[PDB]
């Protein structure tokens, strides 16, 4: 299947409180493998992953340093933006990254992302074309204009088509086993009594991994996505994550409803009915 | 590894 | 500025069971700015011991962590998790609810 290796880097500045709150945190295939922080003791580059301690004490120095690096132009182009903003230096601002790439079956280049946000709305962003770029407004405009100038189109299709697609191969090289994981949920149904002659009947699936899952509801096999409540995927906190859905049925026609699970883990969806204890 | 950032 | 409203769930690690060990959840997502305060309570009193992940934040933006602590939930005892962020005037109290 596609791969990816993504960067999600966020600098808060924190006025009064001190120096700005920098932290830089890649993924793999959605998969967090590495972290900064510059609010931390000693600021470093740490695993996150068991399997990135393959990698030697260069690695980490390189990139550490590269991080800090990042910091310092992050903690500049905050005050950039308070200029081109006109806000004062009195309060609290962030600004956001993902930068990464994204490859097909074969270690080719599908889609490589840069963009940035501004206190929570993208900012600029670099078009698909991976040549021109996408100013939200009139402060995005500047910085686009100097980047058209600089050429950075181009020193990033640069990296996104090389050294980004390198270091994914290398990267999923040493987690691959790990990655391709999977761990299939396991499902029941509860009951619930409603006000009046209704029941409610919630699906609960769990410990599944990776989080994509989908529920259903039939009447007598037919989705009921309509009158279907269900929460968000939610994570367990050991690494797998929960879900469930639920709906409203007249008491007594409990039976006439059954509910599927669909996960990647699974050999099979599964398929659920209300068990009341024998 | 991640890219070295351009300036605002 | 911007601001987004958290969403917030509160659940169990295990399904919950009168007199046995577990782990309450309280995931906060969809807020921003990222300076948060999450407070984990049982019966109104504070609870000390509330473990915070690290926080990320998802493609549009917004951030996302989970708040956890131990517990052994019991047939009347009460838990709830509240969050203070600056997209809302007062602080956000959701009760935990054994069936979801």
């Amino acid at each position: 299947g596609p791969h990816s290796l993504r960067y999600f880097v966020t600098a808060v500045s924190r006025p009064g409180l001190g120096e700005p709150r920098f932290i830089s945190v890649g993924y793999v295939d959605n998969t967090e493998f590495v972290r900064f922080d510059s609010d931390a003791e000693n600021p470093r580059y740490e695993p996150r992953a068991r399997w990135m301690e393959q990698e030697g004490p260069e690695y980490w120095e390189r990139e550490t340093q590269k991080a800090k690096g990042n910091e310092q132009s992050f903690r500049v182009d905050l005050r950039t933006l308070l200029g081109y903003y006109n806000q004062s230096k009195g309060g609290s601002h962030t600004i956001q990254v993902i930068s990464g790439c994204e490859v097909g079956s074969d270690g080719r280049l599908l889609r490589g992302y840069q963009q940035y946000a501004y206190d929570g709305c993208d900012y600029i962003a670099l078009n698909e074309d991976l040549k021109t770029w996408t100013a939200a407004d009139m402060a995005a405009l500047i910085t686009k204009h100097k980047w058209e100038q600089a050429g950075e189109a181009e020193r990033l299709r640069a990296y996104l088509e090389g050294t980004c697609v390198e270091w994914l191969r290398r990267y999923l090289k040493n987690g691959n086993a790990t990655l391709l994981r999977t761990d299939s949920p396991k499902a029941h149904v509860t009951h619930h009594s409603r006000p009046e002659d209704k029941v409610t009947l919630r699906c609960w699936a769990l410990g599944f991994y990776p989080a994509d899952i989908t529920l259903t509801w039939q009447l007598n096999g037919e989705e009921l996505i309509q009158d279907m409540e269900l929460v968000e995927t939610r994570p367990a906190g050991d690494g797998t994550f929960q879900k469930w859905a639920s709906v409203v049925v007249p008491l007594g026609k409990e039976q006439y409803y059954t509910c599927h699970v669909y996960h990647q883990g699974l050999p099979e969806p599964l398929t659920l009915r209300w068990e009341p204890p024998p | 590894s991640e890219i070295e950032f351009a300036r605002l | 500025m911007i601001q987004k409203t958290p969403q917030i769930q509160v659940y169990s690690r295990h399904p919950p069971e009168n007199g046995k060990p577990n782990i309450l959840n309280c995931y906060v997502t969809q807020f921003h700015p990222p300076h948060i305060e999450i407070q984990m309570l049982k019966n109104g009193k504070k609870i000390p011991k509330v473990e915070m992940s690290d926080m990320s934040f998802s493609k549009d933006w917004s951030f996302y962590i989970l708040a956890h602590t131990e517990f052994t939930p019991t047939e009347t005892d009460t838990y709830a998790c509240r969050v203070k962020h600056d997209s809302m005037a007062e602080p956000k109290t959701v009760y935990w609810d054994r069936d979801m």
